[PDB]
RNA sequence: GCCCAUUCGGGUCUUGUAAUUGGAAUGAGUACAAUGUAAAUACCUUAACGAGGAACAAUUGGAGGGCAAGUCUGGUGCCAGC
């Protein structure tokens, strides 16, 4: 952090799923994304081979 | 005489051209052309007419004043009076007709009586666009659509801010705060100063409310000034999956008609994870429900978002403070803050239950 | 796209 | 020594604006006397205008216009000390500002405000006058509060502002010594032309009246929007001398000049030498 | 509210110095005594034009057409185009629009839609090479008026792009107290849809007047080929007087019509132009109006500029007067200390004027 | 007075507009509009703006028609066209 | 670089980059600057695109040198000098709020 | 009524 | 046709963008740098 | 937990924690005085009070992250960059 203040530099919180839309649980956001997909991608990889 | 002659206006100007000796024709009067042969067969007539750096800058500059003096030293009611007019320092009487009555009934002396010129620009209002700042001794972050007693120019007067961002000089689109710390841009409703002038904006001028905070509350420039703005608020539309295969998915509820679908079709969407889609169609017999493709399966715990962008408009809000019209001349009172008006006709701040931030913990990730 | 970013009009009452 | 030369020359170096004040009759420089509500100001303008005019000025009101110079005259006026309106007002017309200070008490809100306020709408120049140092005994805390005063006043104005020492008040105004020093530091103050000043007409009235009609007040009976003259200097650039002006009063409206008649001046400067008290005149 | 004129005289210059003071004016009776009373469609296609490059202004025709409230705003210029009617060609809608041009939010690429030229109006070398340099000194730096085709009456069809980039914040203050020394004199002679050789006659022409001074006479020629030439025939000549120590400029113009001789016409404009030589000092007659608007518009100094005896005249105290109308400010005409000759030195101080527009 | 009505023909628009201000949003400000947090089909009377994926396809016109068509005019009146060769 | 001295004083002419979409790029924090002694225009940097909101126009700046210490990444090397005041008062001071911008 | 100053804008540790 | 006409527009505007960005930038590069090594080649000779 | 090393790895060892908690210490400050001195200031001597965020609230500069249903740019999906 050369010319950033830390109160610049915050924390933004993730939110979460609605309480209506509540029995599917846990609204993914992109990190559970990218960990669902990487995981696709290998196993159809091994698949093809 | 001549110039006697041209301001005396009670006469023609020919009978100031008759008794010294029409513009949409841009070409001037010439004679005819025999006149003018016989005229310009001689040539001879006009054969004569033919043939540091700041040092310098205030050079230049004294020298455009040197010459303003010598050619004010000219006739003594052009000079005093009409040319240029009371320069500095003159002591003038200056009457000024339908003063209001409260200004004379409540005259305190202590109170210093301004006055100032308005120039051509200062007259009009409209959109003033700034950039401004939350002052940094100022406590309470500001908020769009809350008054503040602009001092702009000469004037003093309260106004409805609303405060934008121009999100990578995209958009002009609208916050709901001002920044803690920075400057954010702003555009209010007022007198249409110069660009380029400073300001100052309070919360409370009274002294019944003056706490013990700090109460100039926003610093800023004047940026532009326009007749209209054009700033956005951005609405998402959001719908659930409710039929996933792979790649497609039929959703659920952001739009109400099958007609709704239509005019909105071929718009990109998007999961909350981030997963980039398309809406393609409506299907017929669920209303709102329609066919979207996506980057690849999304999930049935997901929100799909249609980011769209709705035009607000800044609130033509403008009463000058007029002080000195009052008995009192402190304890001047004009439109409250928000929380203001809920503290006193009490009502509950606007509470979205699912708004507020939570724990998440991450359950771990396996999978088959 | 003439119309959008208008704010005044000729009022031609002939 | 050639370094020095040159990285010192460089600071002589400012931005070429034009001036738009005369040489000839300058008008009174508004001095402007800013404090919180319960120190110095009256008894300061009172003890400046007595050591400049000989007069005892008791119960002052409104702007008072003195010669101080042989060229320079000077209009004294002081801000109600609550009035956050007339703290703008003032402070987006001032020229100097004598910033009282409680040094006792320490800083406070209503200097710090107009400070700000200045230094958004153009700042002139500032010279702080700290009173009250009647502290305790301790001269060690008194030169301890006088130099944090000191240092928290180079924060706000330039670094080599003066801030002035008040002694305590002797026989209803200050000792004289330190109002005539004070005198001989507003005498040299060497202003430096502003920008909305300079390219606005503005003024200060220190005459109001209204000129209406008692049998028309009769008549209609109080309800009028009745005409009104408005006597005082004026400053900035040239204002015009037709009727239809367009002028903002400073907190009654805005309003378009009827008729202007210029007047010979009531508190002039005379034409090394020194200034004689007959001619140090007082309006 | 408004200031009010009368008749239809200075039409365009009454709404062009209102759009730069901000003053809501009236004009009324507009030709009201007349058979076919009213606006006519050239000036009203005109408050159209003015209707483009500001924003905010409402402009208020009445019933019977004779009286219009135009109420200015903000000039934001912005990229148009104009679609000008037959009965006036592309340069009585590009002369006035050159006052408005350097005081806008957004720089002024327009092109304007229609005929070329006109006997009774100003030209696409007129507006360039006569009007353009006194702008040019009086502050502007960036200018230029093309020619993508061009249309000689009566069909016209031809498209002119003016394009003003400077956006300054106020004129200069002018100081010609001289009389410009004349180095050059040259010229542009066009011809569409009809043969080369009217060129050359036109030229020879102007030159065979021109021969006899001792300075140097070029005259360029342009013929016009292809869809570049418009749906019309036509020809014309436009000669400049050039001053080129400081830039100063005087022209004259005309065309050729229905049975006119080239070597004529291009005599008649030699001749013309002679005549504005001599009534002319460091202005033209036609370009008098707009430098003593830029001066009126400057600074709040004292611009001084020379004119001569001559170019005094009803139209010139007629503009002077809707200028002391609108923003109430006199000229001074002192005369020289020198006596061969009959020249005031018009001294005008300008109003405070600075563009609000621009964004900084 | 004069100013006693201009006082409160403002004091009207301050009382309208602060209890806008407090008073409830609308629904177009709000953003995360659902289909059950509007007016029924307000958004076909709404002119909204938004973002696509990929231009449409064409709609053929007579003028296409006719660029293409003396297009392959020229093309085949000059026989500058492109088939296999026999080896 | 400036002469003879270390620091020069200068006259802001325009923003440049200001339309750029990149919030702090190299081109974005980049002001064209009129040095007053010889009447040149240069081209300087401002510390971020935070403290690029305190320089508007002819606002007497103070600039000294830049001194870049090794090849940046989105860097446009030919710009020399940077702003480290903005009339008479220091730009670091201004950006972490110590002061205040007098006018 | 005397309104004191605090501690930002006393030691202005900005 | 609003699709159309929207993404036509925005590529247009986007390609404007661009160009005048990196006008700009090595303007700023080819101008000046040439004058950074001026006074780096003349102030070698020292 | 720490240390070394381009890599794989290797070497070592009571080390941590906005965890609780305890009574002692006094100094800046506030102040009795007396001394000093023409007198007063100051030095010297000195009873009383004076610490828990010991808030009785020292800075300055550097290195590196991490986050959003956020924004921008590029293009050979889910990426790269800013
Ligand atoms: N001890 C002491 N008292 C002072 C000093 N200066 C002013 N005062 C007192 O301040 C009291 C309040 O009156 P002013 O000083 O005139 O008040 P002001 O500063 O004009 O402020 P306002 O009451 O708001 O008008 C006076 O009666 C003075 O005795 C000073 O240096 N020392
Ligand atoms: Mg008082």
């Amino acid at each position: 952090a050369k010319l950033v203040h830390d109160v610049q530099k915050k924390q933004h919180r993730e939110r979460s799923q609605l309480t209506s839309r509540s029995r599917y649980g846990f609204l993914e956001k992109h990190k559970d994304y990218v960990k669902r997909a990487q995981d696709f991608h290998r196993k159809q990889s091994t698949l093809k081979v | 005489n001549i110039g006697k002659l041209i301001y005396m206006d009670n006469i023609s100007p020919e009978e100031c051209i008759r008794r010294w000796r029409d513009l949409e024709k841009f070409v001037p009067y010439f004679d005819t052309f025999e006149k003018l042969a016989k005229k310009w067969k001689s040539v001879d007539a006009i054969k004569e007419r033919f043939l540091t750096w700041y040092e310098l800058q205030k050079a230049k500059i004294s020298k455009q004043l040197e010459i303003n003096n010598i050619e004010y030293q000219e006739m003594t009611p052009e000079q005093r009076q009409r040319i240029e007019g009371f320069k500095a320092g003159s002591y003038v009487r200056i009457v000024f007709e339908k003063v209001p009555m409260e200004f004379v009934k409540n005259f305190n002396p202590k109170f210093p009586i301004v006055m100032g010129g308005l120039l051509p620009t200062e007259i009009k209002f409209g959109i003033v666009k700034a950039r401004l700042r939350r002052h940094r001794w100022h406590k309470k972050i500001l908020k769009t659509n809350d008054p503040l007693v602009l001092s702009l120019g000469w004037r003093r007067f309260q106004t409805l801010p609303i405060y934008t961002t121009t999100d990578s000089r995209t958009r002009t689109r609208m916050l709901k705060y001002t920044p803690e710390h920075t400057y954010c841009n702003a555009a209010f409703y007022g007198p249409l100063c110069s660009p380029n002038t400073p300001f100052c904006g309070v919360q409370i001028v009274a002294n019944s409310d003056t706490g013990n905070g700090f109460r100039i509350a926003a610093t800023g420039i004047v940026e532009e000034i326009d007749v209209n703005i054009e700033i956005v608020k951005k609405l998402k539309l959001v719908g659930f999956p409710y039929k996933i295969f792979k790649n497609t998915a039929f959703i659920k509820d952001m739009f109400s008609s099958a007609m709704e679908v239509a005019r909105f079709e071929g718009a990109q969407i998007k999961t909350v994870s981030g997963i980039r889609g398309e809406i393609k169609r409506a299907l017929s017999k669920p209303e709102g429900h329609y066919r979207a493709a996506f980057e690849d399966k999304i999930l049935m715990s997901d929100i799909v978002i249609l980011r769209s962008w709705y035009p607000v408009r800044v609130k033509k809000f403008y009463n000058p403070v007029t002080s000195l019209l009052l008995k009192e001349k402190t304890e001047w009172k004009g439109l409250r803050l928000t929380g203001q008006i809920r503290a006193a006709m009490n009502l509950e701040t606007p509470s979205n239950p699912d708004s507020a931030y939570h724990k998440i913990e991450r359950v771990e990730r396996h999978f088959n | 796209k003439m119309m959008k970013n208008k704010r005044g009009g000729v009022i031609d009452k002939r | 020594t050639m370094q020095r030369s040159s990285d010192v020359n460089e600071r002589k170096l400012h931005v070429p604006m034009v001036d738009r004040t005369p040489e000839d009759d300058p008008p009174p420089f508004i001095v402007a006397v800013v404090g919180p509500p319960g120190t110095g100001k009256t008894t300061l303008i009172r003890s400046l205008v007595r050591r400049m005019t000989k007069s005892t000025l008791n119960d002052i009101q409104g702007p008072i216009t003195v010669v101080s110079g042989k060229h320079r005259r000077l209009t004294f006026l002081e801000c109600p000390a609550d009035d956050l309106n007339a703290m703008i007002d003032i402070a987006k017309i001032a020229d100097l500002v004598l910033l009282l200070i409680d040094g006792n008490f320490g800083f406070e809100m209503e200097t710090m405000e107009f400070l700000n306020i200045a230094q958004h709408h153009g700042m002139p120049r500032v010279l702080g006058v700290a009173t009250h140092l009647d502290l305790f005994k301790s001269q060690s805390t008194l030169r301890a509060s006088k130099k944090r005063l000191k240092h928290r006043f180079w924060t706000e104005v330039y670094q080599g502002a003066k801030l002035f020492y008040l002694s305590g008040v002797i026989n209803g105004r200050y000792p004289d010594r330190e109002i005539l020093n004070l005198s001989r530091f507003i005498s040299v103050m060497k202003f430096r032309p502003l920008k909305w000043r300079n390219e606005h007409p503005y003024m200060l009235a220190d005459r109001f009246t209204d000129l209406t009609h008692p049998e028309l007040i009769e008549t209609q009976g109080l309800q009028i929007d009745r005409k009104v003259a408005i006597y005082g200097y004026l400053h900035g650039t040239p204002l015009p001398s037709a009727p239809g002006t367009r002028v903002h009063i400073a907190g009654v409206g805005d309003f378009s000049v009827a008729q202007i008649e210029k007047l010979p001046d009531p508190c002039p400067t005379p034409f090394r030498k020194r200034l004689d008290d007959k001619d140090k005149l007082i309006y | 509210k408004y200031t009010t004129f009368q008749g239809s005289q200075n039409f365009r210059l009454r709404i062009v110095l209102a759009t730069l003071s901000g003053k809501p004016i009236k004009i009324e009776k507009i030709r009201s005594g007349d058979l076919n009373p009213g606006l006519k469609d050239y000036e009203v296609s005109f408050l159209r034009l003015i209707e483009s490059v500001t924003n905010g202004s409402v402009i208020e025709i009445s019933y019977t057409g004779t009286t219009v409230i135009y109420r200015p705003g903000i000039i934001v210029g912005g990229a148009s185009t104009h679609i000008c009617p037959s009965s006036k060609p592309v340069g009585y809608f590009v002369e006035p629009m050159l006052y408005l041009a350097p005081f806008s939010k957004k720089k002024f690429s327009i092109l304007f839609k229609g005929i070329t030229a006109s006997h009774n109006d100003a030209g696409i070398e007129a507006i360039k090479w006569g009007l353009m340099p006194v702008m040019e000194k009086f502050g502007v730096r960036e200018c230029a008026l093309h020619t993508l085709k061009r249309g000689s009456p009566p069909l016209g069809g031809g498209e002119v792009h003016l394009v003003v980039d400077s956006l300054i914040a106020q004129p200069i203050t002018m100081h010609e107290i001289d009389r410009p020394i004349i180095s050059s004199i040259t010229g542009v002679a066009y011809s569409t849809r009809v043969s080369p050789s009217l060129v050359n006659r036109m030229i020879d022409g102007a030159k065979k007047v021109l021969k006899n001074l001792q300075c140097e006479v070029n005259i360029t020629a342009d013929v016009w080929r292809g869809e570049n030439s418009g749906k019309s025939p036509g020809w014309g000549i436009t000669l400049v007087a050039q001053s080129k120590q400081k830039g100063w400029s005087y022209f004259a113009e005309d065309i050729g019509d229905a049975g006119s001789i080239p070597e004529e016409l291009g005599e008649k404009v030699a001749c013309q132009l002679l005549e504005e030589i001599s009534k002319s000092a460091a202005v033209g007659r036609n370009q008098l109006p707009l430098a003593i608007v830029y001066m009126v518009i400057g600074k709040e100094d004292i611009g001084r500029l020379r004119i001569n005896k001559e170019q005094i005249d009803e139209r010139f105290i007629i503009l002077l007067r809707d200028i002391k109308k609108i923003f109430n400010t006199e000229v001074f005409l002192k005369p020289v200390d020198e006596a061969d000759n009959e020249d005031m030195i018009a001294t005008i101080k300008g109003i405070g004027f600075t563009n609000t527009s621009k964004k900084i | 007075s004069s100013f006693e009505k201009q006082q409160i023909e403002i004091r009207k628009q301050i009382e309208q507009l602060e209890n806008e201000a407090v008073a409830e949003k609308k629904w177009s400000l709000k953003g995360e509009v659902k289909a059950k947090d509007r007016p029924e089909d307000a958004l076909l009377t709404e002119e909204l703006e938004f973002d696509r994926t990929a231009k449409p396809v064409p709609v053929i016109t007579s003028e296409v028609t006719e660029s293409l068509e003396d297009m392959i005019r020229r093309r085949i009146q000059d026989s500058n066209f492109d088939d296999l060769q026999r080896r | 670089p400036f002469g003879g001295s270390s620091h020069a004083k200068g006259i802001v002419l325009e923003k440049l980059g200001i339309e750029s979409k990149q919030p702090n790029s190299a081109i974005r924090k980049c002001v064209r600057v009129q040095l007053i002694k010889n009447g040149k225009k240069v081209t300087a940097f401002v510390p971020n695109d935070g403290c690029l909101n305190f320089v508007d126009e002819n606002d007497e700046v103070l600039l000294a040198g830049f001194g870049r210490k090794g090849k940046a990444k989105g860097d446009i090397p030919g710009v020399r000098f940077k702003v480290v005041k903005v009339s008479g008062v220091s730009l670091l001071a201004l950006w972490k709020e110590k002061k205040e911008k007098p006018r | 009524g005397k309104r004191a100053i605090n501690y930002q804008i006393l030691k202005n540790k900005g | 046709f609003e699709a159309r006409q929207r993404i036509e527009e925005k590529n247009k505007e986007s390609s404007d963008y661009h160009a005048k960005m990196a006008h700009i930038v090595n303007t700023i590069n080819t101008e000046e740098g040439a004058e950074k090594n001026k006074y780096e080649r003349e102030r070698k000779l020292r």
